[PDB]
RNA sequence: AUGAUGUCAUACUUAUCCUGUCCCUUUUUUUUCC
């Protein structure tokens, strides 16, 4: 802001990591529903911390419910509460079932179209 | 402390003055004193003071008068030939290098 | 090595003088830049000023 | 009535090198419980001494006392220790399985 | 390191509230790329290189105008790869 | 004093008496000043001959400081360097007499004497060629900038930021073309200090006047894929 | 002539309440107006809405009655197509045309 | 704004009127000359009326107590309203039992104005 | 310690114990003359990328922890820890959190140039360590125990938001100040978007409609304690957004207003320090009702003793009784006499801020 | 000023809230660090102007009494044109000071 | 022929200091009762 002795560490980040295969098809979200997913972030979650932290829950829908979310964000910021790969996983996983409910007419993924 | 650069400035002044007016010699040193002037010319800066090291006639001499007269490192050390500051040390130092 | 294919970039200085409409500019160490025939043609403008001597040199300036 | 700075673990040097480890411990339970003792072994260690008591009052007054001792030529320098740091973590699994245990005979959840 | 990645910042900083300027590191194309944009914003400011442009080919001064800010998004082909 | 309002009012005294009293005896007095050694009096002595110069006119002054520049003594040359230094940003616009008489001092002090020389040296010229603008004393300007201009591979942060100043007072002064064509060989140097202090340089010379360098700009050919001439510029009517 | 700093493109909008000043790219301010007590004019401090690597074409004042003054930039967004190696996203770039709304209430430009 | 730092003010009213050197006449509390009751708050909830006169007695004699305990459950509140027998009794009081520890509790002292019965 | 014992340094084979000793310099620092001072600063932080992050901080923090440690020596430390922490930018990565349990107490500090110094380095640890360390580094503490952390924690996101920008902490709050199980980060969040109005100040008018929204489930909530910071909170954000955001905040003019008639006590002082606030930012067909509703509040609480009471009645009467759109007369009837009364006494003289 | 390379300016942009000076601070320039030939008033940011901020030294801090300018020098240069020159940090020299007296008297 | 390393003081540079001020530290078991 008024400084120029420091670097943009975001960007210095978005050089420097290693980032998901799937986070490349822009996505919007008028096409989507949530609260059907909604669970299924939770658990995968969950299940990822052996707990439970409504925190990380709200920070992750926060984030998705923007118009368009940005997915190297979304994975960067989730990199610290989760561990690192487990962040990339998670976000190659999710981001992708948004494809899926996205191009399904009523814009629910497969995964719970068949189940 | 004294630096290579006072102590030739001192060696100069006195060479040029003598030694009995420390007090112009003084002037000319800046954080400097009279007294520490003469000070520094008597234990160090003599060229009569001798910096060798202890032939041990020197030492057996040093090991017996500071037995005879212990603590008198001021009386003791004319009778040998160095400043008072040394003898100490060196005595010291075979002290321990014998313990 | 990736330096080492940026070196297998780097002409011969008999190369650049070649290349180059004028040689006599060339120097040694102008085959090292990351852009030898833009310093070289930057070098050949009119009414331009050459980089002080002694950058190289390992005394500084008046010292 | 203890000023907070007061510790049941003080620091000690100035010990006589290899010291019998009975003195050490009957030199000090002079005061009370020693819970435990610890003598440095690598040479920069070598001398000096923490020392965990049980109690903190004997701790304290141990300080207040033997603080200015003289044995074996020596004045025995202490000090109170201040343990602000950790050094290793806590361990997660025996911790929740002895609160387990805690909770599980005890009834309250 | 420090002094490296120090005045690397000090320059960002720079160029990101400046377009144009450079570091060590700035290459010939978009060196001569700034140059351009530059050349042609001005064109387009001076009321008068506007004229001489579209007296010497023989368009009115608007659509030199939109020609202009037509080119101004790859004026020197596309970039370096 | 340890106060700084006090000598300000000091000096600014000096320079009545010398309204009273002719120049000469109070700027006597104050040339034996700048023999002393703590820096706070020569730098407040140094202020002083630049309001006693610029009240009573700088001719009367002038040809004292000059003279005093040539006794051996490091402090007394930076004395008046700094003085003049002070004495051109006062003045301003009525530098344009004195320029001549003054350079052959300054280039004289940009071969080196020291690093502190060539630092207050630059200061001078920064401040004099502010003052210059607009009058058509550039060749001045430019012999200085052939001194100057060597001295840009430093690495004092005083003595590279006194020849900042100067580049940019002389980009102001000089215009940019003459800048440009100092900058333009060492912008993709071998070598990466160079390229680090020119790159620096050009920045500061395309922060302020980049619209003044787009008539100035040297012809770079178009490679194989793209086409680096400018042609709008060769339109002839 | 500069290329980031307003100047080339002045808008205004039709009721009277702001004008907003525009550079080619990267710049734009939005000055508010107002009269006194006497009626004579009074301008405010600019409000800003830098956006970069983004070309302007064209401002204009839309006309609203009496709600938040709103302008319509014609725009571009060259930032791409300086990041494609093959001229792909030189082509196929388009333009966007925007409308950026005042908050008097709340002091502050939101496209 | 928790009772402690109502406390810590009083505090920090006496020590800055003491810094100042105030005479005796122009203290804080010559605006209290006219009232022997000062309010306690803060108290624990068992303690009862025997503990509140049997602490608060060390400074006079106590002619009114008054523990204002919740009227459903008769529970204390944990305030207390106290009024001694001369009202430089409760000039001591305010400046010696202020920021006491009950029980852990740090009880609180200050004069009271105008007073009205229950 | 360790400085005591000399043995040869090869004796010491491992070059970590070597420099583990050259760095204790720090003594050097922290007792000195100014030239020993001045020499061995430059030293460490020259030396710094070389020495790494784990040694110096292994070594600093314990000293700044000390129980013995006066106020120069505490200075020098943190100019220490300012110019190693901008000397490496990034390796800082994992010892944020340590830095953090140190600095934070001198945000809540009695000397201002502590209070001062802490913000500072706590913005350059911000800008450093990136957003993503920072959030994941303080989340645990917002659900701590202790009121001493939660606090220190709040102010330092404070800081953080500052250095970053709300838009992008800004989802993380939304999430802490909602969070249903615990009343704490509920709490805790709801104070966080306090301290940023205190500190970013004019800066939040454009997300002011965003912070009101993540507060008014506030004045709402059942828990007392929530309901009173977050009218707290609401008068710092209309204090730094004067006269602006009106419409903003107008959702939650209710609230307050039904809370002031049936509310007794503390969340009545609470509630008027807002309701005060708000009165200057609104047009005169509100105000004008506003105003001669609560004044009626106001003489009632004129014979308040509370402390922080009377100081917020003074703040409202300042406010409420000092616009344009009321009529001398009145006040000179019904507001000077009980003021005179009641508010110029010794007390007050003797306090600083009532002063 | 041009003396102390550790503080910044706000940067941020002008306003038309003329700027103050303190007592010890009065008459210099802002940037050049000058005392002469003063020719342009000082504009400053309206962050940097609101609330407490008003009416204060762009420099000190203390309590403005006098208009900042800009000398002629910044006034050809064009430095004038940058938007809120506040120094919005410290320094290490004041506290330094404050902290040496502080200890002792 | 000017190397780095230096716990070497000296010499120098910065109209730098030497007056600038404490006010947003109030943070805990809601509690001043007709
Ligand atoms: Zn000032
Ligand atoms: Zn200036
Ligand atoms: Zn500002």
């Amino acid at each position: 802001e008024q400084d120029n002795r420091f670097s943009n560490k975001q960007k210095k980040l978005l050089k420097q990591l290693k980032f998901a295969e799937c986070l490349e098809k822009k996505v919007d979200m008028s096409k989507v529903n949530l609260e059907v997913i909604k669970p299924w972030i939770t658990k995968r979650v969950t299940e990822i911390l052996g707990f439970e932290d409504d925190v990380v829950i709200e920070f992750i829908f926060n984030q998705l419910e923007v118009k368009n979310p940005d997915s190297k964000m979304m994975q960067i910021n989730l990199t610290g509460f989760l561990n690192g790969k487990n962040a990339r996983e998670f976000m190659g996983e999710l981001w992708p079932l948004l494809l899926s409910a996205q191009e399904n007419i009523a814009g629910i993924p497969s995964a719970f179209l068949e189940l | 402390v004294w630096r290579n650069t006072e102590d030739e400035i001192l060696k100069a002044a006195v060479m040029k003055y003598g030694k009995n007016q420390w007090s112009r010699i003084a002037s000319l040193l800046h954080r400097k004193s009279a007294k520490q002037c003469k000070a520094r010319w008597y234990e160090w800066l003599d060229p009569s003071i001798k910096k060798t090291e202890w032939s041990r006639e020197e030492e057996e001499k040093l090991l017996h008068l500071a037995k005879l007269m212990p603590t008198q490192w001021r009386t003791i050390a004319p009778i040998i030939g160095r400043t008072a500051a040394q003898c100490l040390e060196h005595y010291e130092f075979l002290l321990d290098k014998a313990a | 090595s990736k330096k080492k294919l940026r070196r297998m970039n780097r002409f011969t200085v008999a190369e650049l003088k070649q290349l180059v409409a004028r040689p006599d500019v060339v120097e040694m160490h102008d085959v090292t830049a990351q852009d030898p025939k833009l310093l070289v043609h930057l070098k050949a403008t009119r009414n331009s000023v050459p980089v002080p001597r002694h950058w190289c040199f390992k005394r500084k300036y008046l010292q | 009535r203890l000023p907070p700075e007061v510790n049941r673990i003080l620091y000690i040097r100035n010990l006589p090198y290899k010291i019998t480890a009975e003195e050490m411990y009957d030199i000090f339970g002079k005061y009370g419980p020693i819970r435990q003792i610890r003598v440095g072994n690598t040479p920069e260690t070598r001398g000096t001494a923490y020392v965990v008591y049980e109690d903190i009052f004997d701790a304290k007054n141990a300080c207040d006392h033997l603080s200015g001792f003289n044995v074996c030529n020596r004045y025995l320098v202490v000090l109170y220790y201040n343990a602000n740091r950790a050094f290793q973590k806590m361990d997660t699994k025996k911790k929740e399985e002895q609160l387990k245990l805690l909770k599980e005979k005890y009834g309250i959840n | 390191m420090t002094d490296r990645y120090t005045i690397h910042s000090q320059l960002e900083h720079l160029q990101s509230k400046y377009i144009g300027t450079g570091h060590a590191d700035t290459t010939k194309w978009e060196w001569l790329v700034n140059q351009h944009r530059d050349s042609y914003c001005s064109y387009m400011g001076h009321f008068d290189l506007l004229n001489y442009f579209a007296i010497a080919e023989n368009e009115s001064k608007a659509r030199v105008r939109f020609n202009l800010m037509e080119k101004m998004l790859q004026p020197c082909g596309p970039p370096a790869d | 004093a340890h106060k700084k309002a006090i000598r300000r009012a000091t000096v600014n005294t000096f320079g009545y008496i010398a309204k009273a009293i002719g120049p000469h005896d109070v700027l006597a007095t104050l040339l034996n000043n700048l023999k002393v050694q703590e820096r706070q009096n020569r730098v407040c002595t140094t202020v002083a001959i630049a309001i006693v110069a610029e009240t009573c006119s700088p001719f009367t002054v002038l040809p004292a400081l000059m003279n005093e520049y040539r006794v051996p003594e490091l402090n007394v040359q930076n004395g008046v360097l700094k003085s003049l230094s002070f004495l051109f940003e006062y003045i301003g616009e009525m530098g344009k007499d004195y320029i001549y008489a003054v350079t052959p001092l300054l280039e004289d002090a940009l071969m080196d004497r020291d690093l502190v020389h060539r630092q207050t040296a630059s200061a001078v010229v920064q401040h004099m060629s502010l003052g210059v603008y607009g009058f058509g004393c550039e060749d001045s300007l430019n012999h200085l900038l052939n001194y100057v201009w060597p001295n840009v591979f430093e690495t004092s942060p005083h003595v590279i930021q006194a020849v900042m100043g100067a580049l940019e007072g002389l980009r102001v002064a000089i215009g940019p073309c003459r800048m440009l064509q100092y900058c333009l060989q060492g912008l993709f140097h071998p070598a990466r200090k160079v390229r680090d202090v020119y790159w620096k340089i050009y920045n500061s010379i395309y922060i302020g006047s980049q619209d003044a360098l787009i008539a100035h700009y040297p012809r770079i050919y178009n490679d194989d894929k793209n086409t680096y001439i400018r042609y709008e510029l060769d339109y002839i009517l | 002539c500069r290329r980031i700093v307003p100047g080339q493109f002045l808008a205004v909008d039709p009721k009277g309440r702001a004008v907003m000043i525009s550079a080619i790219e990267k710049q734009k301010l939005v000055y508010i107006l107002n009269r006194d007590a006497a009626a004579r004019l009074t301008i405010s401090s600019p409000l800003e809405a830098h956006k970069a690597n983004t070309l302007v074409y064209h401002v204009v004042g839309v006309d609203v009655g009496f709600e938040n003054p709103m302008f319509a930039c014609l725009e571009m967004d060259y930032e791409e197509a300086d990041n494609d190696p093959t001229g792909e996203a030189a082509a196929n770039t388009q333009q966007t045309l925007t409308f950026y709304e005042l908050d008097l209430g709340l002091n502050h430009v939101v496209r | 704004m928790n009772p402690l730092t109502k406390v810590k003010l009083i505090n920090e009213l006496n020590e800055r009127e003491v810094q100042l050197g105030v005479a005796d006449k122009v203290s804080w509390h010559s605006e209290y000359k006219d009232s022997a009751w000062i309010f306690l708050g803060g108290l624990p909830y068992e303690l009862t009326e025997g503990d509140i006169i049997c602490v608060f007695s060390q400074y006079g004699e106590i002619v009114n107590i008054n523990l204002v305990r919740d009227k459903k459950t008769g529970k204390s509140k944990g305030f207390c309203f106290l009024c001694y027998e001369d009202q430089r009794s409760t000039i001591l009081a305010v400046d010696n039992f202020n920021g006491i520890k009950i029980k852990g509790r740090t009880i609180r002292v200050d004069h009271v104005s105008n007073y009205r019965a229950p | 310690d360790k400085l005591l014992v000399d043995v040869d340094e090869s004796t010491l084979s491992p070059e970590e114990q070597k420099e583990r000793k050259i760095m204790k310099l720090l003594l050097k620092i922290k007792n000195g003359t100014p030239p020993m001072r001045k020499a061995a600063l430059r030293q460490i932080t020259d030396k710094a990328r070389e020495f790494g992050a784990g040694p110096l901080f292994n070594q600093i923090l314990p000293l700044l922890m000390s129980p013995t440690l006066e106020d120069q020596e505490r200075h020098l430390l943190v100019k220490v820890i300012d110019r190693i922490l901008y000397k490496l930018d990034d390796l800082v990565r994992p010892y944020v959190h340590k830095i953090l349990v140190v600095i934070e107490p001198l945000l809540i500090d009695e000397d201002y140039y502590a209070r001062v110094e802490g913000r500072e380095i706590i913005s350059n640890l911000a800008k450093a360590a990136g957003l993503a360390t920072m959030i994941s580094t303080m989340r645990p503490d917002i659900d701590n125990m202790d009121e001493y952390v939660r606090n220190t924690t709040a102010r330092a996101f404070a800081v953080v938001a500052s250095a970053l920008g709300i838009p992008s902490l800004l989802p993380f709050l939304k999430a802490v100040c909602k969070s249903k199980k615990s009343w704490q980060a509920r709490h805790t969040g709801i104070k966080i978007v306090q301290q940023i109005a205190i500190l970013m100040g004019c800066a939040i008018l454009p997300h002011l409609r965003s912070l009101v929204e993540i507060i008014e489930h506030g004045l709402v909530d059942e828990q007392q304690k929530v309901r009173t910071i977050s009218a707290l909170a609401i008068a710092a954000l209309a204090e730094a957004a004067t006269p602006y955001g009106i419409e903003s905040f107008d959702s939650v003019l209710k609230p307050l207003w039904k809370g002031i008639r049936q509310h007794r006590g503390k969340g009545l002082a609470a509630f008027l320090k807002a309701i005060g606030y708000l009165i200057p930012l609104m047009d005169a067909e509100y105000a004008n009702y506003y105003t001669r509703e609560v004044m009626l509040i106001l003489i009632r609480e004129f014979q308040s003793p509370d402390e922080e009471m009377k100081k917020i009645v003074l703040k409202v009467v300042k406010q409420c009784c000092g616009t344009d759109g009321v009529e001398a007369n009145y006040i000179k009837t019904e507001i000077l006499p009980p003021f005179f009364k009641h508010f110029w006494q010794h007390r007050m003289a003797l306090d600083r801020r009532n002063y | 000023a041009k003396h102390h390379p550790d503080l910044i300016f706000c940067r941020k942009q002008a306003g038309v809230a003329i700027g103050r000076l303190c007592e010890k601070c009065d008459g210099k320039c802002v940037i050049c660090d000058s005392y002469v030939r003063p020719c342009t008033l000082v504009r400053i940011c309206d962050e940097c102007n609101y609330g407490s901020y008003q009416g204060r030294c762009v420099i000190c801090g203390g309590p403005g009494v006098s208009d900042a300018y800009y000398c002629k020098e910044c006034t050809i240069q064009e430095k004038d044109r940058d938007g809120c020159p506040k120094i919005v940090n410290l320094g290490s020299s004041k506290t330094d000071l404050f902290y040496e007296r502080k200890k002792y008297g």
